[PDB]
């Protein structure tokens, strides 16, 4: 999961 | 306790996690800033007496992507085996589920793969 | 609306407590997870997720799905449960599927 | 007991063909798959998986599953749902989720 | 038509695939050794318009465990995207059933990840 | 999959 | 899950 | 999919 990408 | 730390995957997301002596997991997302208004609780559950031959120790846990600054209605599960050695391994698969209506439910969940290591790339 | 007791369409019970800040805590084994304590008013499910692990069957659960309130209230799931294996098994260490949870057997 | 149409539980219909040696075609779209042409005889279901390319939606999703059959027939499947991405957008590809199809509507 | 040749995995599984003009997908799985004993047919679909901006093409396909000499009572599904350049991937998740007892049909589908790319490892 | 909404 | 039938 | 390891 890219979390910075997500959020 | 070789769980304990900060895991890292090579879209480089930072966990810290913290095993508990009886199956607790705990600890949180971090950004690569690491400020409190991109940090997330994160919570599990290990085995705490795995096969000591070599095999992975089974784990999962879940962020749910609210805190007290933002809020993207989801939240992710990553189940998977934690491998111990020289080359640490958390190997796992995620479901990264939305909160959407009804008529959207069928699309409301993201599945993908997740390898972390203890060597910040 | 999620605090109290769910039944899986298979005999299973989850009773489960949602915490004001966002924690799932309960018991299926005990469960821990989390979940979105302020979901959108536009219709929304909340989003969630809980593991449970199996301890001994070397194993853990997660569950990722929604909350759906009402008078037929549901948590829609699915879920990955991995087995502690061997390296050469590692690639058959995760079976997925579904679980739909209602407030009545 | 594959040959026919099929129906899942949110109005889709497939109409597929089992050929002799394991070939799955027919339509949903194009669908294509393939299934075990000799199942066990004990009690097992029969394996088998197909992909429709929604071609244009610039995705596909493979359906993978077991057909039962009897009075109630069933093909009990999970799904992957691949988008067409930026690479940048790749980890969020695949939506999963499930489907069960039945002989009836 | 780059999805057209054979691709690895660092399994080393061995797939050939055909595309074809408007989105068929045809092959098979080889062996290591490459014989007929453990050849098995593949069959698909992909996106035979995908965006020309350097997105990738949307792609499935599944292999029954079935031959003229075995039948492991299973089928894997392959989802993802090919994408092309001097290091071309096929980027995928798979789902592998196998025919169960209605009393293990919750337990008949493993899944995980595959990362296919040309060069032989 | 809801095929009639995705497309 | 079938949890009775895992355990 | 490890495929030498399943047949």
């Amino acid at each position: 999961m890219d979390v910075e990408a997500w959020l | 306790a070789g769980i304990t730390g900060t895991w890292y995957n090579q879209l480089g997301s930072t966990f810290i996690v913290t095993a508990g002596a009886d199956g607790a997991l705990t600890g949180t997302y971090e950004s690569a800033v690491g400020n409190a208004e991109s940090r997330y609780v994160l919570t599990g559950r290990y085995d705490s007496a795995p096969a000591t031959d070599g095999s992975g120790t089974a784990l999962g846990w879940t962020v749910a992507w609210k805190n007290n600054y933002r809020n993207a209605h989801s939240a992710t599960t990553w189940s998977g085996q934690y491998v111990g050695g020289a080359e640490a391994r958390i190997n796992t698969q995620w479901l990264l589920t939305s909160g959407t209506t009804e008529a959207n439910a069928w699309k409301s969940t993201l599945v993908g793969h997740d390898t972390f290591t203890k060597v910040k790339p």
